[PDB]
């Protein structure tokens, strides 16, 4: 399918707590259960917290979280710091012509 | 936990299925109500 | 230390090709997949096809027809990315990427799993 | 406003002839 849809910039405070919205096709999120997220250090690589919506690698902070209904997943980050400002994007298995799929991004701006 | 969404993805290996490979199973229900039948193959209607 | 390493980074005009590679490390080589996403500038990360270490099974995106084959080298865990009739977009950072499963028989588990990658690897053409 | 139905609402089973039949 498009590239999924993420907010473009998200502000807040440490130890208060940010969602990320990831809006896709039924073909896309709604269909499947598969729904991984991603964070850009500038000048770094990828790093995974999010696969199997709500699952989590090993080594992952208890803040961040994933959820899901509808078209609709969902990033939760409790506790902000800034160490936590970086990019994030939403990633998926799509049921047609393409495997993956991924959000626009979003970059988390600590205040 | 104790809540699991009940569909799951078969996957289908490209070479790794001896039995676990697609198999497109179509299915024929003969479908009769001692009606008129409609769907009947070549047979040629002699005179009677 | 299961890293993977391609080469440097390589400058290009329109409708040459280009070689990447990627090594891995740490790990048996024959058992898990190596997926391939690149970052066209300005907008995000896209997967190309892999490439079975186990028997050299190949694929892609459709829209990448005929301008990519997937080769790879067992003997030295090594496997090469290759892009021809090469265009202004196609500058991107190409980034090598391993399943988080080992190829199993009779398996459930989906091979699409994004979890192990490469530095990055930055392709310009003009 | 309710109404009886004294015999009513009876339909041939099937497409099949009878004749002359108690069936």
């Amino acid at each position: 399918q498009s590239a999924l849809t993420q907010p473009a910039s998200v502000s807040g405070s440490p130890g208060q707590s940010i969602t990320i919205s990831c809006t896709g096709t039924s073909s896309d999120v709604g269909g499947y259960k598969y729904v991984s997220w991603y964070q850009r250090h500038p000048g770094k690589a990828p790093k995974l917290m999010i696969y199997d919506v709500s699952n989590r690698p090993s080594g992952v902070s208890n803040r961040f979280s994933g959820s899901k209904s509808g078209n609709t997943a969902s990033l939760t980050i409790s506790g902000l710091q800034a160490e936590d400002e970086a990019d994030y994007y939403c990633s998926s298995y799509t049921s047609s012509s393409t495997s993956v799929v991924f959000g626009g991004g979003t970059q988390l701006t600590v205040l | 936990f104790n809540c699991y969404f009940p569909l799951q993805s078969y996957g289908f290996q490209p070479t790794n299925g001896v039995g676990y490979q697609p198999y497109r199973v179509v299915v024929l229900s003969f479908e009769l109500l001692h009606a008129p039948a409609t769907v009947c193959g070549p047979k040629k209607s002699t005179n009677l | 230390q299961v890293q993977l390493v391609q080469s440097g980074a390589e400058v290009k005009k329109p409708g040459a090709s280009v070689k990447v590679s990627c090594k891995a490390s740490g790990y048996t080589f024959t058992s898990y997949y190596m997926h391939w996403v690149r970052q066209a500038p300005g907008q995000g990360l896209e997967w190309m096809g892999i490439i079975n270490p186990s028997g050299g099974s190949t694929s892609y995106a459709q829209k990448l027809q005929g301008r990519v084959t997937m080769t790879r080298d067992t003997s030295t865990s090594t496997v090469y990315m290759e892009l021809s009739s090469l265009r202004s977009e196609d500058t991107a950072v190409y980034y090598c990427a391993r399943a988080n499963h080992e190829t199993t028989m009779d398996t459930y588990y989906y091979y699409y799993y994004m979890d192990v990658w490469g530095k990055g690897t930055t392709v310009t053409v003009s | 406003a309710y109404t009886n139905s004294f015999t009513r609402g009876v339909y041939y089973p099937d497409k099949v002839f009878r004749s002359s039949v108690l069936h």
